[PDB]
DNA sequence: TTAAGTGGAGCTGGATGCTCTGT
DNA sequence: TCCAGCTCCACTTAA
RNA sequence: ACAGAG
């Protein structure tokens, strides 16, 4: 912890001296003997997380179900679409199918 | 005119807080070794704070 | 340095983040501003 | 089981001292000063982590400071106290100070080099399996843990494939995620063009990249490596060797 | 360094660790009841927040001018000096100054009542100062020291100094705009 | 620990006994199928276990060329194993008469002794493996086809099927891990033969270079 | 005690899409 | 505006 | 050197 001499404002450093270990100012006579016990606690932030992910439920918390895919035609699926494109003046989609575990993934 | 002082106070030597050891490495630096027609501390000792 | 750190700030964690560049300006003797003037003036590009 | 992953999870993520110390004190006394660390055995308990007092008394003395094995006390099951000595390098004994925003930075457990791992599980309804994504760049130590098939893992980095497996797995490597960047993006490439890149980079011994300076080395010709890039320097260079050029 | 360290199932016991940690660090070499070893209660090192400068021992909310005007009359009788802050102007003509319109302190001002001081319902606190009240606000909370002097040069090389008190509060004092306003919108 | 660790001195010694089967030295059937319960009885945990010379193996000789060509095995003990531990193996290894031997470090070595096993003898050839690329054998990993080394009379039919010269081929560099668990020097060439999406199998070849 | 081989840090030099159509 | 080579400097081993 | 066009 930063404390300051009462003198000259200067920051104070430890040292060690013929009876105690003293806080000292380096540019004036100024010591502070330690006569007891003093202390600092930090109390840091702990790892708070375990964090397990990727469960079936976390993947299919999105719209769509029991669409049409061009592939395998099952209803379980999982969406997304895009138009971030404008030399693409059609839409863009690109489609997930996992009622099968077949795993197309298409536009 | 142009407002602007300069105090001085004594700090004492016979309290704990003053390490006599460092006081007389400061006032050899600052003062001659055994001048002391003109001084900034009177004795072998820092003994003032200016303001 | 008491000033320095009073207009830096006054929290805890203010202070822990600015103390090792007192801890680096003690290292030098720099006290004065006499010092602090002497020091500066000889990183000066001379034009 | 979940039970299982977390356990080599824990063993191969970077876990920092003061992740786990619930709290860092300097005490100053008459006689001496140290710095005390408590560590937090209950987060111990529940992250499954093979740490104790003894444990972080060896991950310490690991290039910090250059603290001697005496310095360091192991008092109880959780305290570690660590009294410091003269730096006596462009440094104060004051040292304290550094070692107050320094130790709880060391590591104590796992590999330094992965950022963090996490537990991923699949989709499937007539299994339940539970892989491991790790977001690292040390493929050697993940290979290598107790718990992980080490036969079955891969990366994305094709440096470190070329420099742990091979260059025939780097070759594997390049092939497949080419593949796979193409398939997300919707395009299609037959695999023949995509293999013949592969064998392109990875003839030589060494993948070499399509920058000009994998260019320098596969190519002979000095006006192919002169009409891509730094013009000048390869026509004095071959000027200097006396390096003659067929027109092949 | 053995690496291979071994470890145990068993749960540590809270006290085992609490006393471990106690007896780590209770010690203390106090015993030295001596001058050197002494240490002076009135020039302990300023701890950095300066309303919190007590690190070691022998072991806030923000206060309002109605609150403050209050303490100093009702609890105490003991009188306190303030330091107020006023407008740049005083609502005042300058009493044959030779001018302008030009500015109106306290420097042209004479002795007697200048005003009176009015503390509302509800914490208002105005200072009606001739026709106009101004508003009086707490300022910024000083917390160092501040000393109130007298400086008297009775001769051309020499005189005196002598110190009044210690000031705590800082007052400001601020037109009312609204009201000001209020009396000919434009 | 002492689970963990035992774990490492036997899955390292598997692997030793497996490349020691690769290379064409004699290994019998069952160290290639030691358990580690079985590994429990010759050697407890580390108490009763002894790490640095209790692991030897100086069993190994090539039961395809000769009985005398026989090889090393030594695990040192101190993780930086600096020129004096090398310069103990090389006595011993100089004694016994062997001429090719291994080394097991464990964290790393010294770069004067990394400089060390180049130029010591063009007859004393020593292999530095680390002891984390052992916890795994690579050959197993799926990424990596089958090699193998050819015969000199198959690199001379190779080489005149295509009309080729040696210097034509793709390379493989000594440095490659792959090439170091064979343990082959400049001028032999390899059979890469790499899995395909159908049943078939394309035959490829590579020069140590 | 010091000769030496190798890490890490700062400096330097290279590169950054294809055409026509006019002022 | 971003990124490989080149050179300078502390940091251990070894005698 | 600037503006256009695909
Ligand atoms: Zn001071
Ligand atoms: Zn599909």
């Amino acid at each position: 912890m930063l404390l300051f001499c009462p003198g000259c404002g200067n920051g104070l450093i430890v040292e060690e001296g013929q009876r105690c270990h003293r806080f000292s100012c380096n540019t004036c006579p100024y010591v502070h003997n330690i006569t007891r016990k003093v202390t600092n606690r930090k109390y840091p932030k702990l790892k708070e997380v375990d964090d397990v992910l990727g469960g079936a439920a976390a993947w299919e918390n999105v719209d769509s179900t029991a669409e049409s895919c061009p592939k395998c035609e099952h209803p379980r699926a999982y969406f997304m679409q895009l138009q971030t494109r404008s030399a693409d003046e059609p839409m863009t989609t690109f489609y997930k199918c996992c009622n099968a575990q077949c795993g197309h993934r298409w536009r | 005119k142009q407002q602007k002082v300069e105090l001085e106070m004594a700090i004492d030597t016979l309290n704990p807080n003053y390490c006599r050891s460092k006081g007389e490495q400061i006032a050899l630096n600052v003062d001659g070794a055994c001048a002391d027609e003109t001084s900034t501390y009177s004795s072998k000792l820092m003994d003032k704070q200016t303001f | 340095d008491q000033e320095i750190v009073q207009m830096i700030g006054t929290e805890e964690h203010v202070m822990a983040a600015f103390g090792p560049s007192l801890e680096e300006c003690q290292k030098a003797q720099i006290f004065t501003q006499m010092q602090a003037l002497k020091y500066i003036g000889n990183k000066v590009r001379r034009q | 089981d979940a039970d299982y992953a977390r356990l080599v999870k824990g063993r191969i993520e970077k876990t920092l001292l003061g992740e786990i110390s619930e709290y860092i004190e300097e005490v100053f006394l008459p006689d001496d000063c140290f710095i005390l660390v408590k560590l937090s055995l209950e987060r111990i308990r529940l992250l499954r982590l093979e740490v104790n007092a003894e444990t972080v008394r060896y991950s310490i003395c690991t290039s910090k400071l250059r603290v001697k094995p005496g310095d360091v006390a192991v008092h109880g099951e959780a305290v570690v106290c660590v009294t410091p000595r003269e730096n006596s390098k462009s440094s104060m004994y004051y040292v304290l100070q550094f070692l107050k925003e320094d130790l709880p930075k060391v590591v104590v457990q796992g590999i330094p080099e992965v950022s963090r791992a996490v537990i991923h599980i699949d989709e499937q309804s007539g299994k339940e399996k539970y892989k491991l994504l790790v977001e690292g760049d040390n493929l050697r130590a993940v290979m290598a843990t107790h718990g992980v098939k080490g036969t079955r893992t891969t990366s994305n980095n094709t440096y470190e494939v070329e420099k742990t497996l091979g260059i025939e797995a780097a070759r594997t490597t390049i092939i497949n995620e080419i593949q796979y960047t193409m398939v997300n993006h919707g395009m299609s490439i037959d695999r023949r063009h995509v293999m013949l890149l592969s064998d392109l980079m990875t003839y030589k011994g060494e993948v070499l990249g399509i920058t000009r300076f994998g260019l320098a080395k596969m190519k002979e010709s000095v006006l192919m490596l002169a009409s891509f890039e730094k013009t000048a320097d390869h026509l004095f260079d071959a000027a200097y060797f006396g390096q003659k050029d067929s027109v092949c | 360094r053995p690496e291979v360290i071994q470890s145990h199932s068993i749960f540590e016991q809270g006290p085992a660790e609490m006393m471990k940690k106690k007896g780590n660090w209770d010690k203390t070499v106090d015993v030295s009841d001596m001058g050197p070893s002494h240490i002076i209660n009135i020039k302990k090192e300023k701890r950095e927040t300066d309303e919190e400068t007590k690190q070691i021992l022998r072991m806030l909310p923000k206060d309002v001018s109605v609150a403050e005007l209050l303490r100093e009359l009702s609890l105490t009788k003991e009188e306190e000096l303030l330091f107020l802050q006023l407008p740049d102007t005083l609502p005042g003509q300058p009493p044959t100054q030779d001018i302008a319109e030009n500015a109106c302190t306290l420097a042209d001002l004479t002795e007697g009542q200048v005003g009176k001081l009015l503390i509302r319902k509800s914490g208002r606190v105005q200072l009606l100062l001739g026709k106009v009240t101004l508003d009086v606000t707490m300022g910024t909370a000083c917390s160092f020291l501040q000393e109130l002097v007298s400086v008297g040069l009775g001769d051309s090389r020499t005189g005196e100094m002598t110190v009044l008190g210690h000031v705590k509060h800082k007052l400001v004092c601020s037109p009312d705009f609204e009201s000001l306003l209020d009396h000919k919108h434009r | 620990d002492d689970e963990e660790e035992t774990y490492r001195l036997w899955k390292i010694r598997k692997t030793i006994m497996q490349l020691c089967h690769d290379r064409g030295y004699l290994v019998t059937q069952d160290e290639l199928d030691q358990t580690l319960e079985e590994f429990k009885a010759q050697s407890g945990d580390k108490p009763s276990e002894g790490r640095p010379r209790r692991t030897d193996l100086t069993v190994l000789v090539a039961h395809n060329d000769d009985p005398t060509d026989q090889m090393f095995v030594f695990f040192p003990e101190e993780p930086k194993v600096g020129i004096k531990t090398i310069k103990v193996y090389c006595q011993r290894m100089q004694e016994e008469n062997i001429t090719r031997a291994l080394i097991v470090v464990q964290q790393g070595m010294t770069p004067s002794a990394k400089q060390s096993l180049v130029d010591m003898a063009p007859k004393y050839i020593l292999e530095q493996f680390l002891q984390q690329e052992l916890l795994i054998n690579i050959t197993e990993h799926e990424l990596v086809p089958e090699h193998v080394v050819m015969t000199k009379e198959e690199v001379t039919e190779l080489l005149a099927r295509y009309k080729l010269r040696e210097n034509q081929l793709p390379r493989i560099q000594a440095g490659d891990p792959v090439a170091r668990y064979f343990g082959i020097k400049r001028g032999q060439v390899v059979k890469i033969i790499r899995p395909s999406e159908t049943a078939g199998r394309y035959i490829t070849y590579r020069l140590v270079q």
